[PDB]
């Protein structure tokens, strides 16, 4: 059917999971490593 | 020999557009004059070739009568500027023309080619390199 | 100056160009 | 912060020291010239780049040159 | 017409059309350039060669800015 | 036919050697 | 009345009598021998 | 401590901000012999007092701009002085320096940042690769 | 004013028109213009 | 201060947010970091090389990685002329079932991107076949991306770490990179197309697992050393030779045939595996040229520096002065990375004129979209490129040349008349630009005026001639290939011609780009893209030669590559470093590969539609090219989402509204300038700090972006907007008309 994303491919799960945490689960957690690092007092 | 270009009276796409011009001083003369004189491509329209040694006097008529203008200007200009450099005011010479000045800076332009010519023979067309303003390198 | 090493290396360019060019206008083949 | 130089043909005018809008130079006295003095630039903490300095100076090419550096809060005219 | 029907001119299509940008692009800038873009060979192609040159004058002007 | 179920995690297992190493190379051009 | 001489001679009033003068002049050509095209100036009407 | 009676000021947004109490702070006194408007370096206009006047400005080039400009220029006022005040209370005197002013030649003021040639003359970058100095550094 | 034009194009893109800031979506009415056009009609007794 | 940026203390002591935005900027700069030499210089550029090569290595992996999950090759294997590459998969949970529905294509069953490099047509020439064959190749790149980023780290260990005189070492590097890493990488590519492509492409599966005892030739090797070479020359395939089957198919593995396969339209494999050889031949002579170890061999700094013409006293070669060179280039890292630059931007450009014009893999011909997305993506590129080796260029003008140590020679020479070079370069830009459009709006008015006879209509014929010269008959010359009785095309003494029969096939044939017809409308275009070479050169040579300095700055050395201006002083100086230069001429850069995309763009979508004569009546006037090319195929992609439905272009509408988001945004950091902002910022500043509840305070002070690092952030989303506005144009406009 083409009412939702799906996946005919090996493991369609995996873009089920990986969307979401590359690209709003993990880039903020991501951004405050980078944050701490550049403002890190020498 | 060129064989994708025939002659405008021969081609029939142009006598298409020929025939279905407007009926007016703008294309009545003209389409008839590039009927004799100018060579058609398959779009019916005139095409300008530089591969035919015939008609080379269609090429080098505007050539030279476009370069006798342009240096007949340059030169004008030139022999006018440096006739004010001796001059007290050279720039108020520029936002002033002076017509004596002009004049006689126009009259010589006429035969710009025989000027420019004993100019360059006699090394008075060019300032040498030294004598310049540069930047430094 | 005459310039005998840059006039030699223009004439022999130059040369290429019109020979081209007596091809392009067939004269020669 | 900006480093300011002041090269020997310096005439000794003063006009970079009035121009100069956070008081970063001063004229001392020298034997270079005429006017017996000189610019100098005691105070380039202060120097906020403008190159005021350079527009005043009449000499050619200039006597006064203002090099950007390292930004610091009063050399970016920060006031916060 | 006689019956007092309205056809209008673009047929209502503003409240569909522009409420998207794309719309606008389409339905207004696309849609309605069609006079002027051929109005060439016409009584119109002074409109069609003012709209190129106000073109050119708009890319001439970032070379200044 | 594509890939299988296996392959894919296979190739995100082997990924995981040349992703250890970028961070080596990281930073060891950080010193 | 020289002023208004001397104000004739000026660079954007001599340009202006120029380009209006080789304006009239093109204009004038084209009025005359309309359609004039490269491989048909200076040939006789067919 | 710095002396001298705040001239009349309703009050403005171009005032101090947290940098005059976390970082620095100026200080421009002056005395006019008569009380009048003048223009306050961040807009507004203030009245300052017949006595001796003590402004407080976020940036040495206000005092400069103030003094420099208005005081000197305008209101034949030459007495002028800016002091940088930082939040522990240190407080120095740095306009004019040495109680001269800078346009005007002193004795005993040494040359500093002074290069003995021509801007001309400075080196290529080419000949100081990697030993960190300037070309209008070089000796 | 114009993100909500944004995100009325990500979502007719989408094939999401119920989503949209439309008369048939998520609606947006200018009831007080709305209502001075009444106002101003029924002043006249129209 | 802060530890970030780790190689500045000077931005490390910014207390401003220019701090974070600098370091980024200056960070692969390693020549200005604190405390850098030449040696650590080199050996962290050493180590960076080979990070890059380990991200392209992870890129290809990907690539293959995702075909060979998501895509569908070996469907496409059976049909690559009406069957759509998949490029991979899509998972958006923002879609809505239309969107779905609309990108569940090319047989599958989940929304698909359709693939536009040719990878499936390349992988398929070189005889891949299967999804396992895609997958074991995708890890095999993450291993060998792997060994590479741990050669890096290798490399930077005290042991392992090169020493600057092995970095120097010119002449061995010449002869490996010559001779190995061009000549025997053609030798290995030339024995996988013999041992591996030749075979697949006739039915016959070569792997690992029988490629040891599968001979790709029934003479063996024995014909080899034999001598008997023409063996491999013999039985080549058919001309009605079916690819990927036995039927039709030879057994020759080094033929020069010439011309096209006649089903695939591309060159003969057995063709390509002969230029490998023959090109790997020449390389690994040419790698013997210089002395290394042994003595026989040249010296490049004895070359340079030679002033002997066989006894007679000369300048140098071409009795010009070219002493001091060698240590010039190396030691300046600017200099070889401006030759390098250049030579990649001239074969970017060389792929894409010749791939186009002579495809290399099966079908890829008859791809439109995909001939159209190559040809513009290594223009562009190639136009980035050659950005960069003037950009570089005036980068070595200022930090590496010195006047002392090049008194005299040839690059001291081109220095001393910079103006004549700048001035000419004017003269041929403002001749181009007068007269080509002068000539344009010549044609606009007649057109326009009903008047289109009256156009002004220069045949290309000295490009027609050359064409007719490699054997185009149809204009009518009878010269050279094009005239069979003509010495070039017997070649009289050895009649040796065996490409000429397929070379003149592919050239007369009338459905391949091979010498596309030629009118004036090609004439005037190739005008227009000769003065966009022009000005553009001449904005990259004046800030390359007015890098040290000009008469507005005599000192402009001493302010380095990258600085704002001079200030207000002397007239005012805006954009007067050479790092500005750089950035005017991305500016045209950009509207020179316009004009040549929309070119090739434009020609191609007239004959694919088979309405060639529209491009030929059209092209000679501007409107034809605003109206006939923007506005008629627009339609297609401003339709892929309407108040009526979306479909597979919705992507490429809502991307072309992106680009000229972009590009809007980019005219903000363009026009306006620095101060503007800076007073705004001031004025939040102060409504920040008065307003309650606003916990939160700056440890970096806000303030606006530099006016250098403007001019980058809006040529960025200039070139961005150029780019996605025109790549989904591309795309849009041939992919919904065609496959
Ligand atoms: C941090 C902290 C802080 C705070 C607190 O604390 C704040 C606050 C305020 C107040 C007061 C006000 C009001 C609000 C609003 O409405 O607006 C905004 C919005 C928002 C949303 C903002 C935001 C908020 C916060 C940030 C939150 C956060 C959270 C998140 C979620 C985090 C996340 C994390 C992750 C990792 C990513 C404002 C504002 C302004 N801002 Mg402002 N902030 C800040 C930050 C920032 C930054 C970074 C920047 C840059 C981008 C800026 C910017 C700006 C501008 C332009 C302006 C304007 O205009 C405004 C005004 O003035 O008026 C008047 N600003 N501020
Ligand atoms: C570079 C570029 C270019 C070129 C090159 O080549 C050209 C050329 C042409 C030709 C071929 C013809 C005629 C020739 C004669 O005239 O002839 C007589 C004379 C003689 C022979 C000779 C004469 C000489 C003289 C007089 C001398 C002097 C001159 C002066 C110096 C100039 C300057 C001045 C000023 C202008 C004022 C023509 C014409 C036309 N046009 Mg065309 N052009 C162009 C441009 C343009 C533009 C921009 C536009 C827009 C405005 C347009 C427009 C138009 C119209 C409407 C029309 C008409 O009607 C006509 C006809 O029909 O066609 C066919 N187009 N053109
Ligand atoms: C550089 C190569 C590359 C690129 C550009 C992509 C691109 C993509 N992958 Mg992918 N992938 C790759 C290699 C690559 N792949 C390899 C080698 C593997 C096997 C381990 C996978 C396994 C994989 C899975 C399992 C999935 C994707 C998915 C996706 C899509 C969403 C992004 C995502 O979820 O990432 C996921 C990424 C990974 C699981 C691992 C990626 C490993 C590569 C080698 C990292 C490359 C890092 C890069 C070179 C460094 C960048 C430097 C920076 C300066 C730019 C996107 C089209 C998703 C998808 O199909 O959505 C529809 C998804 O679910 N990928
Ligand atoms: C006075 C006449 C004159 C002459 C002889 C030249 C000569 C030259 N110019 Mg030049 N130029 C002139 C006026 C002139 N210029 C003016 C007025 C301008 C300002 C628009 C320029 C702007 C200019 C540029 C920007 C460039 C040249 C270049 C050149 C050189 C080759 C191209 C060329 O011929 O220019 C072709 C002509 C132009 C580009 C524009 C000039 C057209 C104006 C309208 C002519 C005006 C004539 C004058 C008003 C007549 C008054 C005479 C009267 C008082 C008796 C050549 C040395 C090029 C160069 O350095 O190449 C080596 C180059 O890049 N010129
Ligand atoms: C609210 C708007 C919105 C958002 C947030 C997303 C979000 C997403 N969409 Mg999406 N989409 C939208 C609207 C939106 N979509 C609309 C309106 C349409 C049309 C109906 C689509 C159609 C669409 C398709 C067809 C696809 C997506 C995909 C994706 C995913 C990949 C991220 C992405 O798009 O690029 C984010 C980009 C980055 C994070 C950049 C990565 C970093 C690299 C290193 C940058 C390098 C730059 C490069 C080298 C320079 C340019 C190269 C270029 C010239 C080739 C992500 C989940 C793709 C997907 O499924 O992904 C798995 C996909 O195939 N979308
Ligand atoms: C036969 C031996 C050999 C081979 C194959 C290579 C191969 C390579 N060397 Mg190399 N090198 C060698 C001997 C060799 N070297 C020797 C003897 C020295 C010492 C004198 C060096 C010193 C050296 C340095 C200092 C550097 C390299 C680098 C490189 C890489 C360049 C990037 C690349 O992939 O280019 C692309 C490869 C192609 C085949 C494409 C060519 C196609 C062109 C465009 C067509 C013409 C490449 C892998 C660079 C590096 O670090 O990379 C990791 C680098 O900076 N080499
Ligand atoms: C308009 C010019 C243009 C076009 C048509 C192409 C075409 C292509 N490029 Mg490409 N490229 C270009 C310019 C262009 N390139 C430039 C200037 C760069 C330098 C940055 C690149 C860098 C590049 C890389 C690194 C890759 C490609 C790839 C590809 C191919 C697949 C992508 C595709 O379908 O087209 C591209 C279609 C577009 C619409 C281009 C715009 C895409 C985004 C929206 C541009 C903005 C980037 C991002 C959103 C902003 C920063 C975040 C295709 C042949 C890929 C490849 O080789 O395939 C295996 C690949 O990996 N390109
Ligand atoms: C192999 C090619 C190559 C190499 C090794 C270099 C190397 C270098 N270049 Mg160079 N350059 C190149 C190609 C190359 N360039 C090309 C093709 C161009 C033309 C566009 C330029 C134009 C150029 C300029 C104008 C300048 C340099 C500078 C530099 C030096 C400092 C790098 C820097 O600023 O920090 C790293 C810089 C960045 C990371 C810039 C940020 C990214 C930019 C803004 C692109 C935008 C990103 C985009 C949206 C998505 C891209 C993909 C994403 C993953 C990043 C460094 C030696 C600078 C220099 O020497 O200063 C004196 C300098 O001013 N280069
Ligand atoms: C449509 C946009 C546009 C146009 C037409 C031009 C035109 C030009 N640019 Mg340019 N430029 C632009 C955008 C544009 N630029 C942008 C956006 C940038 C990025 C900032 C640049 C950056 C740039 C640089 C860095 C350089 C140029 C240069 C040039 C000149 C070289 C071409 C030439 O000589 O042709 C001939 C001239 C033209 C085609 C200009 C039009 C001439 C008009 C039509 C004559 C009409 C006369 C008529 C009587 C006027 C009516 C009266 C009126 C005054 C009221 C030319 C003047 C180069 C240059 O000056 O070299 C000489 C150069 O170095 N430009
Ligand atoms: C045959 C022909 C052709 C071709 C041609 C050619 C190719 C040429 C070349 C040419 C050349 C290769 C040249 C060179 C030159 C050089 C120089 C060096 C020059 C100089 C000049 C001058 C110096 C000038 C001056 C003047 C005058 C005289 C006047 C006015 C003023 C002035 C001052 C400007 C064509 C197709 C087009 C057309 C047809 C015919
Ligand atoms: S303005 Fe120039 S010349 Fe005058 S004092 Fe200052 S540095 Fe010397």
């Amino acid at each position: 059917d083409m009412t939702q994303l799906t996946g005919s491919y090996a493991a369609s799960w995996l873009p089920w999971i990986m969307i979401p945490l590359i690209f709003y689960i993990l880039p903020f957690p991501v951004f405050a490593l980078i944050f701490i690092w550049i403002e890190k007092e020498a | 020999a060129n064989s994708t270009l025939v002659p405008c009276s021969k081609s029939p796409a142009f006598q298409a557009r020929m025939k279905n011009a407007p009926d007016t001083y703008y294309f009545n003369k003209p389409f008839k004059a590039y009927a004799k004189y100018e060579l058609c491509g398959t779009d019916g329209l005139p095409h300008l070739p530089l591969d035919r040694l015939d008609r080379a006097t269609d090429v080098l008529v505007p050539i030279g009568l476009f370069l006798y203008v342009a240096g007949f200007i340059g030169w004008s200009g030139r022999s006018y500027l440096r006739a004010t450099k001796s001059a007290s005011d050279p720039e108020m010479k520029e936002i002033f023309i002076d017509l004596p000045l002009a004049l006689q800076s126009i009259s010589k332009a006429v035969l710009w080619p025989l000027l420019a010519l004993q100019e360059f023979l006699s090394g008075d067309l060019t300032a040498r390199d030294e004598e310049i303003p540069i930047s430094p390198r | 100056a005459p310039f005998p090493f840059r006039t030699i290396v223009s004439l022999i360019l130059l040369a290429g160009n019109i020979l081209v060019a007596a091809i392009y206008f067939h004269i020669i083949n | 912060s900006h480093t300011v130089k002041i090269y020997d043909t310096c005439i000794g005018c003063t006009q970079c020291v009035r121009a100069c809008p956070t008081d970063v130079l001063e004229m001392v006295p020298w034997d270079g010239c005429k006017a017996a003095q000189i610019a100098s630039s005691p105070r380039t903490e202060d120097c906020v780049g403008c190159k005021r300095c350079e527009t005043a100076c009449p000499t050619d090419f200039l006597s006064i040159r203002v090099y950007l550096g390292a930004e610091t809060t009063r050399s970016m005219g920060l006031a916060y | 017409d006689s019956d007092g029907i309205v056809t209008h001119l673009t047929g209502g299509n503003f409240a569909t059309s522009s409420i998207t940008n794309n719309g606008w692009l389409r339905d207004f800038l696309w849609a309605q350039s069609a006079q002027v873009i051929q109005s060439y060979n016409s009584s119109l192609s002074a409109y069609g060669l003012m709209f190129l040159a106000g073109h050119f004058i708009f890319g001439f002007s970032l070379m200044f800015l | 036919m594509n890939i299988s179920d296996t392959q894919v995690f296979v190739a995100l297992v082997v990924a995981l050697l040349p992703g250890l190493l970028a961070f080596r190379l990281a930073t060891e051009l950080y010193k | 009345m020289q002023h208004v001489f001397k104000y004739l001679t000026l660079a954007p009033v001599m340009a202006t009598f120029t380009m209006v003068a080789l304006s009239v002049v093109l204009i004038m050509l084209q009025i005359w021998f309309p359609g004039l095209q490269y491989g048909t100036y200076f040939k006789p009407t067919p | 401590t710095l002396e001298g009676q705040t001239p009349i000021f309703g009050g403005g947004t171009g005032g101090l901000l947290t940098k005059a109490e976390r970082e620095e702070k100026y200080v421009i006194t002056w005395t006019s012999p008569k009380e009048q408007v003048f223009e306050m370096p961040t807009g507004g206009s203030a009245i300052m007092r017949q006595g001796k006047n003590k402004l407080e400005i976020a940036r040495k080039e206000y005092g400069i701009a103030l003094g420099g400009q208005q005081l000197r220029a305008k209101f034949k006022i030459n007495d002028y002085k800016i002091y940088r005040v930082y939040p522990n209370g240190e407080t120095q005197m740095i306009h004019p320096a040495d109680g001269v002013f800078p346009e005007k030649v002193n004795q005993g003021r040494p040359k500093v940042r002074y290069v003995d040639r021509n801007i001309g003359s400075n080196p290529s970058p080419a000949k100081l690769k990697f030993s960190g100095v300037q070309p209008y550094d070089a000796p | 004013s114009f993100a909500m034009y944004c995100h009325n194009d990500t979502m007719r893109a989408f094939g999401r028109p119920q989503d949209m800031f439309s008369d048939t979506g998520i609606q947006l009415q200018p009831i007080f213009a709305q209502w001075i056009q009444h106002i101003h009609t029924a002043a006249v007794g129209a | 201060a802060t530890k970030f940026p780790k190689f500045s203390q000077d931005l490390a002591q910014d207390p401003t947010t220019r701090r974070i935005w600098y370091a980024m900027a200056t960070a692969h700069d390693f020549e200005l970091h604190d405390g850098m030499t030449e040696e650590n210089l080199y050996q962290k550029i050493f180590a960076s090389h080979f990070g890059h090569l380990a991200i392209i290595f992870l890129w290809a992996s990907g690539v293959l990685f995702h075909v060979a999950w998501q895509g569908n090759f070996e469907q496409w294997i059976k049909d690559p002329l009406n069957v759509r590459p998949i490029a991979h998969a899509i998972w958006d949970a923002q879609f809505g079932p239309p969107a779905i529905e609309a990108f569940t294509r090319a047989g599958a069953t989940n929304p698909v991107d359709i693939c536009y490099s040719g990878v499936y047509h390349w992988w398929y020439t070189i005889g891949m076949r299967t999804n396992n064959e895609l997958y074991v190749g995708a890890i095999f790149l993450l291993l060998l991306a792997a060994l590479f980023l741990f050669a890096g780290w290798l490399h930077l260990q005290p042991r392992y770490r090169p020493t600057l005189g092995w970095f120097k070492s010119a002449e061995p590097r010449l002869n490996h990179h010559l001779a190995g890493l061009f000549g025997v990488s053609s030798l290995a590519w030339a024995a996988h197309l013999i041992h591996v492509a030749i075979p697949e492409s006739r039915g016959q599966h070569v792997g690992w697992d029988n490629f040891l005892f599968t001979p790709p030739h029934p003479a063996g090797l024995g014909a080899f050393f034999t001598g008997n070479w023409s063996a491999y020359a013999q039985n080549p395939d058919t001309a009605q030779h079916v690819f990927n089957s036995s039927q039709g198919a030879g057994t020759a593995i080094l033929t020069f045939l010439g011309g096209f396969h006649p089903q695939t339209q591309s060159l003969w494999l057995t063709d390509m595996a002969h230029h490998h050889v023959a090109i790997a031949v020449l390389f690994i002579i040419a790698g013997h040229m210089y002395r290394t170890n042994w003595g026989i061999g040249h010296s490049i700094k004895e070359m340079l520096n030679s002033k002997s013409f066989f006894g007679a006293k000369v300048e140098g070669p071409f009795n010009l002065p070219h002493q001091g060179l060698y240590d010039t280039i190396n030691n300046s890292l600017h200099f070889q990375l401006s030759f390098a630059l250049a030579a990649l931007g001239v074969a970017s450009s060389l792929t894409a004129q010749h791939m186009y014009s002579m495809p290399p893999y099966a079908f890829i011909g008859q791809d439109f979209t995909t001939q159209a997305a190559l040809y513009t993506h290594h223009q562009y590129i190639a136009g980035f490129l050659m950005v960069g080796a003037f950009s570089h260029a005036g980068i070595f003008w200022i930090r590496d040349y010195d006047p002392e140590q090049n008194k005299g020679n040839v690059l001291d020479r081109m220095l001393r008349h910079k103006e004549a070079i700048i001035s000419h370069l004017s003269w041929v830009s403002l001749f181009l630009g007068f007269h080509t459009l002068g000539l344009y709006v010549h044609n606009d008015v007649e057109v326009a005026f009903g008047a289109a006879e009256k156009q002004v209509l220069i045949e290309p014929v000295f490009a027609q001639f050359i064409q007719a010269a490699h054997g185009k008959a149809l204009y009518g010359f009878n010269t050279l290939l094009s005239n069979p009785d003509s010495i070039a095309s017997t070649a009289w003494p050895n009649h040796a011609n065996v490409w000429l029969p397929g070379w003149l096939d592919a050239v007369n044939n009338t459905t391949n780009s091979l010498f596309l017809t030629i009118g004036p409308g090609d004439f005037y275009v190739h005008h227009a893209i000769a003065l966009g070479l022009h000005v553009t050169t001449l904005v990259l040579v004046k800030g390359a030669l007015d890098a040290r300095g000009s008469k507005l700055m005599p000192d402009k050395k001493d302010f380095g590559y990258a600085f704002p201006c001079d200030g207000p002083g002397r007239g005012g100086t805006c954009d007067i470093s050479a790092w500005d230069a750089s950035y005017l001429a991305v500016f045209w850069m950009l509207n020179t590969l316009g004009w040549v995309t929309f070119y090739w763009h434009w020609k191609h979508l007239a004959i694919w539609e088979g309405n060639i004569a529209q491009f030929n009546e059209s092209s000679t006037y501007l409107m034809g090219w605003f109206r006939d090319y923007l506005w008629l195929h627009s339609a297609q992609l401003i339709n892929g989402y309407n108040p009526y439905g979306t479909n597979s272009l919705a992507i490429w509408s809502w991307m072309f509204l992106w680009g000229h988001l972009a590009w809007a945004v980019s005219f903000m950091f363009l026009i306006t300038w620095r101060g503007y902002w800076q007073e705004l910022i001031e004025t939040l500043v102060w409504a920040h700090e008065k307003t309650p509840l606003s916990f939160g305070y700056w440890r970096d002070k806000p303030v606006a972006l530099s006016i250098v690092q403007a001019r980058l952030v809006g040529l960025t989303h200039f070139t961005v907007g150029y780019i996605a506005t025109y790549g989904a144009f591309l795309i849009a406009s041939t992919a919904g008309k065609f496959g």
